[PDB]
């Protein structure tokens, strides 16, 4: 179950496009691990 | 028929229309109560790369 929950809980996704006015945004968000702090979470 | 498309669950119009309500989205949690991403994930703003 934990190797199950923490190979789930890597991953990142996209937002596609948010238009405020003209302007187009790109979402972009990352919770991707990095360091090994964030791999004891 | 022989045709295909997609199904896709999507939040409506204004929901997101800016950072101030992406933050103010919702999503579950282990002890059972909808929690709002701002308080969790930071959101900012900066441009990147096209």
């Amino acid at each position: 179950q934990i190797t199950q929950a923490i190979s789930e809980n890597n991953a990142n996704a996209g937002g596609s496009i948010l238009n405020r006015g003209e302007q187009g945004l790109v979402v972009r968000g990352v919770g991707l691990i990095r360091n090994l702090d964030d791999l004891g979470n | 028929e022989d045709r295909s498309y997609n199904v896709v669950a999507r939040f409506i119009g204004s929901s997101r229309n800016d950072p101030e309500a992406i933050g103010n989205l919702t999503l579950t949690a282990a002890n059972g109560a909808h929690v709002a991403l701002a308080q969790v994930a930071h959101i900012r703003l900066a441009e990147g790369e096209t």
